[PDB]
RNA sequence: GUGGUAAAGGAUGUGGCGCCGCGAAGACAGCCAGGAGGUUGGCUUAGAAGCAGCCAUCCUUUAAAGAGUGCGUAAUAGCUC
């Protein structure tokens, strides 16, 4: 899930990720992907 | 912020209430079963500060927060600080001992004591608790 | 203080070379890659590194220079090792000798010869694993022999290292 | 023919004494206040290996559950003898199926009815445009009413139009609505005149309210009744 | 307790410069022997920040001076908010204008029971007091319910005592929720 | 809908810079240079408020409806002198301040602000008790 | 003899069905008709929290004796109190004469790894964060 | 590859800037054993006696004091913190 935006730390605990300049966030529940971009 | 003062005055108290120390650095058993322990003090005489594990540097070398002339014991593992003065430290202190053995992994471990003032030998300690 | 506290044993033939510093081993004598503005000061042996500045690219760089050369020591100690196990009701393997076995897409000549410091070791009808000079690529291979169908948020049959507590959850029910 | 999977009729004990006067889905409209239904239920009763209960007893609430009486075999293992009274028709959708997978198809089943007095159930219905519908409704129990609503009431859409009016039938279930499911020449004087093109706009727009009204029937019944 | 450092200039150009350092447009007034000392910003913005302030009277330190001043009319931006420029009065002999402080500590009569708010009435008082003023001028009140609330019939006033704004305007307010 | 018994029927425009001030009572928001915002939403304020300051923590709205607008008929051609109606707005200009005083206390707002931050066709700034003020 | 296991309930009640039935169960428990042996504990003491707890072993024993509580609720016997059915917390008495909870505890300290000093003047207020005697 | 015509809002982008957590009787971690000792619900009691739908507003220890963050159903376990 590739959302366009947003991003707000629903894993509750989260990390901030930042690579291939792409920035996202994941923590411990796939049903979290957190990818505005 | 947070510095020689408060929570860390009356704690020397105890030790300095009078002067008959004693110690341990147990705490290898739950705290739910260590109280086992913590109550114990009441058997080894009333609600006595046995196994309180006061806080290195804050208490492995209290003398350092108000001149106990040093208490030379064993900075490894925590320190209880244990008061054995505001108990009835005699026979009294083999209550305290005998229990931690057979209870846990060592439910109470020897250490430094010190009736009155002057430490007794360490290994001395276990002839002492009778 | 943390940021560079490394005894370095085995008697290690450890020192700074043009990118590449020397080592020895079990059969050792790998090289590493670094970046000189560094330099590490190796007398007798020691790592203890010298940073070339400490703006974050560098202190970023300063983990990059003692990590990668830390278990690089570590690592030719012996012959490193990572455990690992796939367990599942369907499946099989053996050492062989020379093949790698496994058998869960099931018609399946799974076989990639190993590659370098790669070494299997068939401990219990499940529990395989691998050691080596390397770390980190056997950090791959392993996962790569990991990657063939790895999960199953279902029913165990999940190839694993020690593996972490295996999420569960259930199928139709339970 | 069409497997309308349950089809239960239960009894009915309208008020001023009318006894059963044959329970139905159809079998005279609502004319006095509803008795509340009533009729009677089944015990649960059927053993079970391990800790299935989980499942069960989650589950098994499909209609207000109530623990009759749970009890533990001994000597056995894990099997369990659960208990638990219900309804019949109830016991007859969403239930098999999941009677195995709740528990993985383990033991079986069987009791013999039991639950009278109260009971509620109401009488869900619906609502298409003209009224009556085709002939559905029965008794919503337990939020029953919009359970199936986004369900059966969204029955596609009769498959067939039918004209260009696009009705909007309802569920006239029993409120208080619930359940929520053209020629092309207005283009044609092209490039120009937002005045015109509504001047041919209201021309059909009118016959609408002069075709729902007079285009009696409208009712295509008999679709696949889903 | 806070300073000034002195700037000749005044009205149009410097301060912006300064607004630009920062450094801060001021006021000293004294009963007709006026002057314009220019202030700074953060700290003596920390000083504004002090409640009592504004209020409670305060002491600028230029050079020599150690007199204490009072707060009134001040400027205020609106390209963002941070104030344009404050000003100021000393004490001189006989003090008239007193917008004394108000931080009402009533009893909660409604919140246990009709669950309405104490909606805030006047923030604080304008009552005349030469130089006997406390920090918490107080006003305790029972009948605190619904929407319709008491009026300041009884304000109770400290040693310096005086109805300045006008003969009694309401104590404060209580917020209805539901008609309640 | 908030307007009534007007004057007239229909304003002209301009929008350049303007002036409103401190809160009133110690929860507030604020923003920037705005446009005209339609009553709708200027309700839908208060209207997304309501829900979310346990789902009753009292508040006072703001701002009041201002301006007409209007397509005249719809998309025809100008044609009209100028007329017909529906929407209202708001002179808002210097970041005007937002009224959200309550006493349902902290984030509850500060979020809902958020909720009203992310609400409104202007970035905005948030606020509460700073520095007074004082009339006759 | 050694196979007790964690089970922690109450008592004085007359049904064990609805409760006390899946614990040991297919997991262990054997017999039932404990009540007629609740009858040696719950025709009087046990009322203030006082599980048996019953151990494991091929068959069920009995139900006889009950151990005595660590509890909020042993040390405030004499009531039951009163408050709490309807919310909560809340009104409804928070108060009712002060010696009431210590003039009825003070023997307040059975069970409990070796010794705490007092049931009574020394300990008895804690207990109302975990209730309301505070 | 920013120059390279875009908003909204995301963004431990990064930079330096002032404001506030250094407690060298030494911290926030990261670690490791404890992770509460009378800390157990009157309203569900289908169990909650934190860890579904129902109060947290006083003591015992001081190792700290989780009124208890957590995963959930026979309470509960059992892993966090």
């Amino acid at each position: 899930m590739k959302v366009r935006a947003s991003v707000k730390r629903i894993c509750d605990k989260c990390k901030v990720i930042r690579r291939h300049g792409r920035v996202y966030v994941i923590c411990e529940n796939p049903k979290h992907k957190q990818r505005q971009g | 912020k947070r510095n020689v003062e408060l929570l860390a005055t009356l704690k020397e108290n105890l030790e300095r209430a009078q002067g008959s120390f004693f110690l341990v650095n147990y705490q290898g058993l739950p705290a739910k079963e260590t109280h086992a322990l913590r109550q114990a003090l009441k058997q080894n005489g009333a609600r006595l500060f046995v196994a309180k594990n006061t806080l290195i540097r804050l208490a492995l070398k209290e003398l350092g927060l108000p001149e106990l002339d040093g208490l030379q014991g064993p900075s490894a593992v925590v320190f209880y600080e244990d008061p054995v003065a505001a108990a009835k430290t005699l026979v009294q202190f083999a209550k305290s001992n005998p229990k931690g053995i057979p209870q846990v992994k060592s439910g109470l471990l020897q250490g430094q004591i010190l009736t009155a003032k002057d430490v007794e030998a360490l290994a001395e300690l276990p002839t002492m608790d009778e | 203080i943390g940021r560079l506290p490394i005894p370095v044993p085995k008697g290690v033939s450890v020192e700074v070379a043009p990118g590449r510093v020397k080592v020895k081993g079990p059969k050792g004598e790998l090289e590493v890659p670094v970046s000189p503005e560094m330099r590490v000061v190796v007398e007798e042996g020691v790592v203890r590194v010298e940073r070339p500045s400490d703006e974050r690219r560098h202190k970023s760089l300063h983990g990059l220079t003692r990590t990668l050369i830390a278990n690089a020591v570590k690592g030719v100690s012996e012959g490193y090792s990572k455990e690992l196990l796939i367990k599942g009701i369907g499946y099989r393997a053996r050492l062989v000798g020379r093949a790698l076995e496994l058998t869960v897409g099931f018609s399946h000549p799974v076989v990639v010869e190993p590659p370098e410091g790669i070494t299997f070791e068939v401990p219990e009808p499940t529990r395989v694993r691998v050691s080596g000079i390397d770390k980190q690529k056997v950090g791959q291979v392993a996962a790569n022999i990991r990657a063939i169908r790895k999960p199953s948020a279902y029913h165990e049959k999940g190839i694993y290292y020690a593996g972490e507590p295996v999420r569960l959850k259930p199928g139709k029910a339970g | 023919l069409i497997a309308t999977a349950p089809s239960v009729v239960y009894k009915v004990r309208l008020k001023s004494g009318e006894e059963v006067e044959v329970h139905n889905p159809a079998d005279l409209p609502d004319p006095t206040r509803i008795e509340e239904i009533l009729e009677p239920y089944v015990k649960l009763t059927i053993f079970t290996p391990e800790e299935y209960v989980g499942s069960l007893m989650q589950l098994l609430q499909e209609k207000r559950g109530r623990l009759v009486n749970m009890n533990y075999l001994p000597g056995a293992q894990k099997r369990v003898e659960l208990v638990y009274e219900a309804p019949f028709a109830e016991i007859l959708y969403d239930f098999h199926d999941r009677l195995k997978s709740v528990s993985r198809g383990y033991a079986s089943m069987d009791y013999e009815q039991a639950g009278y007095r109260p009971g509620d159930l109401v009488k869900v219905n619906v609502l298409v445009h003209g009224e009556v519908v085709d002939a559905l409704t029965f008794i919503a129990h337990r939020e029953k009413a919009y359970t199936m609503a986004r369900a059966i009431v969204d029955k596609l859409a009769e498959v067939i139009p039918r004209q260009l009016f696009e009705v909007p039938i309802q569920a006239a279930i029993g409120g208080k609505i619930i359940a929520r499911a053209r020629k092309d020449v207005l283009a044609k004087c092209y490039g120009g005149d937002v005045t015109r093109k509504k001047k041919l706009l209201e021309k059909q727009k009118e016959g609408k309210k002069r075709l729902k009204a007079i285009g009696k029937v409208e009712v295509p019944q008999e679709a696949f009744l889903a | 307790m806070e300073y000034r450092l002195k700037a000749y200039y005044r009205e149009g150009e410097k301060p912006s410069a300064l607004r630009r350092a920062g450094k801060l447009p001021g006021v000293m007034y004294n009963r007709h022997l006026n002057r314009k000392v220019y202030v700074d910003l953060v700290e003596f913005d920390k000083v504004f920040r002090q409640a009592s302030i504004h209020h409670v009277i305060v002491l600028e330190l230029p050079d020599g001076q150690s007199l204490p001043t009072l707060v009134r009319q001040v400027n205020l931006d609106k390209r963002r908010r941070r104030p344009e420029h404050v000003d100021f009065f000393v004490l001189s002999d006989e003090p008239v204008e007193m917008y004394v402080p108000l931080r009402f500590v009533g009893t909660p009569a409604g919140v246990r029971a009709g669950g309405v708010l104490q909606e805030i009435h006047r923030d604080i008082l304008v009552k005349v007091s030469p130089r006997n003023i406390p920090e918490f001028i107080e006003v305790d009140v029972s009948g605190l319910e619904i929407g319709d609330s008491l009026h300041a019939s009884d304000l109770k006033l400290p040693p310096g005592v005086e109805l300045a704004v006008s003969p009694e305007e309401t104590i404060a307010a209580v917020v209805p929720p539901e008609d309640v | 809908r908030m307007k009534y018994r007007k004057q007239q029927r229909g304003r002209l425009k301009g929008a350049t810079k303007g002036g409103d001030y401190v809160a009133f009572g110690d929860y507030g928001l604020v923003a920037l240079e705005p446009a005209w915002i339609t009553a709708q939403q200027i309700e839908a304020a208060r209207v997304a408020m309501v829900r979310h300051f346990r789902r009753g923590g009292k508040i006072f709205i703001r701002i009041f409806p201002d301006k007409p607008y209007t397509k005249k008929p719809l998309e025809v051609r100008m044609g009209k002198g100028k007329g017909n109606v529906e929407g209202y707005v708001a002179v808002v200009k210097p970041g005007r301040v937002m009224f959200e005083v309550a006493g349902v206390t902290e984030e509850q707002a500060m979020e809902a602000l958020r909720i009203a931050g992310h609400k409104l066709p202007i970035k905005t700034k948030i606020v509460r008790r700073d520095a007074y003020d004082e009339a006759q | 003899v050694v196979a007790v296991v964690k089970l922690q309930l109450p008592a004085g009640k007359a049904t064990p069905a609805p409760p006390v039935g899946p614990a040991l169960g297919q997991h262990g428990a054997n017999i039932m008709e404990f009540v007629k042996a609740f009858n040696a504990a719950t025709a009087n003491m046990g009322d203030a929290i006082v599980p048996v707890e019953i151990t494991i072993y091929a068959d069920r024993s009995f139900t006889f004796v009950t151990k005595t509580p660590p509890a909020s609720y042993l040390i405030r016997k004499a009531a039951g109190l009163e408050k709490g059915a309807h919310k909560p917390g809340r009104e409804k008495v928070g108060r009712i004469t002060w010696e009431q909870v210590l003039e009825i505890a003070k023997q307040k300290m059975p069970d409990l790894n070796t010794t705490d000093l007092e049931a009574a003047a020394r300990m008895i207020a804690g207990s109302a964060r975990s209730m309301g005697v505070e």
